[PDB]
């Protein structure tokens, strides 16, 4: 029987994994101009909500 | 970097330099230090001047050498700019496939050419 | 143009935002999003409203964790001084700043000036200056319904 | 320092070349003549003591004049400084210098500074 | 001159030698890459020769 | 998790090498460019035109016209067309 | 899930490389706070549940965690940033 | 740079190259060789020797800026090099980068 | 109060060919950098004036005191470039901007004329702290300050900047504090 905290950690996984692509598609924009790379515009905080 | 002498294309430059002249108009024969003389390149050394002559004027493939003194490799035939109405006259050469781009140098700039296409009965289709 | 427009929209609707906080979220500096700014008010005609101390006045207090009666006193003092002009062509944030710290120093939970310049966005040093401007009528700046646990008088000078 | 340096140059430079020299098949001993004469010249100007001594349109004309002459910088008199600028900058009029491993010859002598700063009004 | 002209047969040798190398794997692209690399710094070098004659 | 900088920092440190260093130049010495189109030239028969780019600093549409002169880009059966100098 | 899970996948994460420079990010301890809902001026109020129900408010908690960022340049230098609740 | 060619040191050893030249001694372009080879040992002496570090007051007169090199005219300039003080109605400095 | 010329800025065009290059290098007091800008910056002791040289041969001056002083200056480094072999000719010359300032000696309430004239002035304190008027009447920028310091520019012609300052003057005396 599933209890609800796992389930959650199941979602949760996938929005993390969400959350890194996006990490990585910012970071190879930034990094293609070579300026500089900032961590928190990286990350998306509306797909973890 | 294969064969080369002094700086790089300067061999070119010379073919390129001699086009130059006969498309300026003045037309005088030029032997290979002749040339060096006037682009400067005269102080080139003596083993650079030998290897010009003995392998790069003859690597060429459309080189021309008349006897004495070469000849511009590019364009074979002198640049007229005459008889194009005979060349038009007979459609079996097509006037021996004419393209602008030959002239507009050999003495007149491409304003006065525009004008005088279109004035004359001859006329110019560009696929 | 979508940084100007936001800047352009927190004035129409009345609740006005910083500069710097759009620029934390923009990659455009201020002074390009500040050009398109003016190109976007042309384009749309709008009139030009004054920023409002209070709005700011409540997120710095409430990042500081100020309590409500100090936050209170800090805006009834920058709300005094700009009547009395005591500051001359002087920026909202700049003002609030200076008399958030005099609030604080004044309250037993006294907040450093550099803290404070680091949570408004101004430097230190133009505080330090806005505070001595308003030090001599500071304690008519004050609310008469306030408690000093440090005397006006005895108040720290910066 | 300054001699010292110049002696230090000229031996880098004589080993250096000698190995172009072989290559050409020029003798060795011509490459230690170019070297004396090079020592030589210093020794003769006396400049720099050496270890080796030791041993209307139309009418523009009509407004003349109000032009400084060209002639008067090169009169091959002026005192010579050589050196490396890390920037210039300009104020209005006024002129601000940064230079770094600058020689200067002024009174017939040279002067070497890591650093300089220079003010000037033009 | 004799004498120089078989320094120059050594040289040739040490481009055998150079063939050797290249079977194995770069000395001689190196070296061509050098050239090319010092010729950019030498055509800015050219333009500064010549305003230093001009001024002086 | 509010901040209230001025200008972003990966902003400014662009604008720092922007003014330091300007990418190109100005449209003259197209002889001295030319001569530089010769020696990459000679080093190898098909130069890009972005490695072009980066030798000479004439703007890439006047390097263009410089390299149409002595040159034909040629596709090589892999499209992508790379310059290269004119047999004629 | 939590208390304990929360951490475990953000510490169970392949460290993000992007390269020619290389950045790399590791996602390491989290940090939570109790449930707060931010008002027009940006002040922020603790939740209540009663209250949530009367303005439609959703209950949720902020998450955070501390990012170190490591950067190398090919020069044999290396940068090293500490991100603390992000 | 090949600025530094033009010194007294760098011009003395020009000339010398030249009078080998004129005998034939060293075959023609080895001048070249050797003032390329120059220029490497006097940047290098003159990155890492180290030098007094000196300010001046002066008056500008004329400033030329091209291909990167700054061209400067000075009149009536004072240099303080440490305790001496050096007065000269007429100096020029030359800047390249 | 009578706003006082700071720069005057003007176009002259010589209308033949210039090389930017051989100009720099023969003209005294010339600085011509290629990546900054492509033109030829000379400038005249008598006269304080900046001038552009270009291939085209327009010529811009800034900074001249009077609008006498900005031709004078052109006609002087239009007659210099003649000296180097280039024919110069007075071509379309024309005063594309005069800048007037004064001040009015009293402070200006800038909340005051916001609220009167919203449209007319558009002002944000931390943007800058001057405020910035524009009036339809007069083609120019009125700058207000606490001081009272007022600036004008962009105005084609001297007497635009003196009516502009004169229209608006009851308005800052009644915001005089």
């Amino acid at each position: 029987l599933d209890l609800a905290g796992p389930l959650l950690a199941f979602l949760f996984r996938g929005m993390f994994k969400n959350l890194l692509k996006e990490v990585r598609i910012y970071a190879q924009k930034f990094i293609d101009r070579g300026k500089d790379f900032n961590l928190e515009l990286a990350i998306k905080t509306r797909i973890i909500s | 970097s294969g064969s080369s002498g002094y700086k790089f294309g300067v061999l070119a430059k010379i073919v390129n330099y001699m086009k130059t002249r006969h498309q300026r108009g003045d037309t005088h024969p030029l032997t290979l230090d002749e040339i060096l003389d006037e682009t400067q390149h005269l102080d080139i050394g003596l083993k650079q001047k030998q290897w010009l002559m003995t392998e790069a004027l003859v690597n060429n493939p459309k080189i021309e050498v008349i006897d004495g003194k070469y000849a511009f490799k590019p364009k074979y035939n002198v640049r007229d700019k005459k008889a194009l109405l005979r060349l038009l006259d007979q459609h079996d050469q097509r006037g021996l496939g004419g393209i602008l781009l030959e002239d507009i140098e050999e003495a007149l700039p491409n304003s006065q050419k525009a004008v005088k296409a279109l004035g004359d009965q001859i006329l110019f289709v560009n696929r | 143009i979508a940084s100007a427009c936001l800047y352009i929209a927190c004035r129409q609707e009345g609740v006005p935002r910083t500069f710097k906080e759009i620029c934390a979220v923009s990659r455009i500096s201020k002074k390009e999003i500040g050009r398109c700014f003016k190109l976007i008010l042309k384009a749309l005609e709008t009139s030009v409203d004054l920023i409002t101390t209070g709005d700011f006045m409540s997120r710095f207090c409430s990042n500081l964790c100020l309590p409500k009666q100090v936050q209170m006193a800090a805006t009834h003092i920058a709300r005094k001084a700009v009547e009395l002009d005591l500051v001359p062509g002087r920026s909202p944030i700049s003002v609030a700043a200076a008399a958030i710290y005099m609030a604080s120093q004044a309250s037993a939970e006294k907040r450093t000036q550099k803290e404070i310049g680091d949570i408004a966005g101004v430097a230190d040093v133009t505080i330090r200056q806005s505070y001595r401007l308003i030090y001599p009528r500071a304690p008519d700046l004050f609310p008469t319904d306030f408690k000093f646990d440090t005397p006006v008088d005895k108040l720290p000078q910066l | 320092t300054v001699p010292k340096l110049y002696r230090s140059v000229i031996e880098d430079v004589i080993n250096d070349v000698r190995d172009i020299f072989l290559d050409d098949g020029v003798d060795e001993q011509v490459l230690m003549e170019l070297k004396t004469l090079w020592e030589n010249k210093l020794m003769q100007s006396r400049a720099v003591d050496g270890f080796h001594s030791e041993e209307e349109e139309e009418p523009l004309n009509s407004e003349d004049d109000v032009s400084d002459e060209e002639g008067q910088e090169l009169f091959d008199t002026e005192n010579v400084v050589v050196c490396q600028y890390d920037k210039i900058h300009r104020s209005k009029n006024k002129w601000k210098f940064h230079l770094k491993d600058g020689i200067m010859n002024l009174n017939g002598r040279d002067y070497i500074f890591s650093k300089a700063i220079g003010d000037a009004e033009w | 001159a004799q004498l120089k002209f078989f320094e120059q047969l050594d040289q040739i040798e040490k481009q055998r030698k150079d063939e050797q190398e290249r079977e194995i794997l770069q000395l001689r692209l190196k070296q061509k890459a050098k050239e090319m690399q010092q010729q950019e710094l030498a055509q800015m070098r050219q333009r500064d020769a010549n305003l230093t004659a001009l001024a002086a | 998790t509010n901040y209230k900088p001025v200008a972003n920092h990966q902003y400014n440190i662009e604008y720092e090498r922007k003014k330091k260093e300007d990418g190109k130049r100005a449209r003259a010495d197209k002889q001295h460019v030319l001569d530089m189109l010769f020696s990459a030239f000679e080093k190898h028969q098909y130069y890009n035109l972005k490695d072009l780019v980066d030798i000479t600093k004439q703007p890439v549409v006047y390097l263009k016209e410089i390299l149409k002169e002595i040159g034909v880009q040629n596709v090589k059966g892999i499209h992508k067309n790379t310059w290269e100098l004119k047999p004629e | 899930f939590i208390q304990m899970s929360v951490q475990r996948i953000v510490e169970d994460a392949p460290p993000i490389d992007l390269q020619p420079p290389r950045y790399l990010l590791k996602f390491e301890q989290i940090y939570l706070s109790k449930p707060t809902h931010w008002e027009r001026d940006g002040a922020p109020s603790p939740m209540m549940p009663n209250e949530a129900r009367l303005r439609n408010l959703t209950y949720s908690a902020p998450l955070y965690v501390d990012i170190t960022k490591t950067v190398i340049k090919e020069g044999e230098e290396q940068l090293q940033t500490q991100h603390q609740k992000t | 740079y090949q600025l530094y060619r033009n010194t007294t040191l760098g011009n003395s050893l020009q000339e010398s190259l030249d009078e080998l030249i004129q005998s034939q001694q060293i075959t023609p372009q080895l001048a070249l060789q050797v003032l390329l080879q120059f220029d490497k040992a006097i940047n290098a002496a003159l990155a890492q020797r180290v030098r007094n570090r000196v300010n001046f007051r002066g008056s500008l007169n004329t400033y030329r800026f091209c291909d990167n090199v700054w061209t400067f005219v000075l009149n009536d300039v004072e240099f303080r090099e440490v305790t001496e003080l050096i007065k000269v109605d007429k100096v020029k400095i030359v800047a390249c980068d | 109060i009578v706003p006082q010329l700071q720069n005057i800025v003007s176009t002259v065009n010589l209308g033949c060919k210039l090389d930017l290059k051989t100009i720099a290098l023969r003209a005294r007091n010339a600085e011509y950098n290629p990546k900054r800008f492509a033109a030829v910056i000379m400038r005249i002791r008598e006269p304080r004036t900046t001038a552009l040289i270009f291939s085209s041969g327009k010529m811009v001056c800034t900074g001249a005191k009077s609008e006498e002083q900005s031709r004078l200056a052109a006609r002087k480094y239009a007659r210099v470039v003649q000296k180097l072999g280039f024919p110069a000719k007075f071509l379309d010359f024309k005063i594309q901007n005069m800048v007037g300032s004064c001040d009015v000696k009293f402070p200006i309430r800038l909340e005051g004329l916001v609220l009167t004239h919203q449209q007319f002035s558009s002002y944000e304190p931390e943007l800058f702290p001057g405020l910035i008027y524009r009036m339809i009447k007069p083609r120019i920028v009125l700058l207000i300050f606490v001081s009272g310091k007022v600036v004008l520019t962009g105005a084609k012609v001297r007497a635009e900047i003196y009516e502009a300052f004169e229209n608006i003057y009851p308005i800052l005396k009644g915001f005089r504090k």
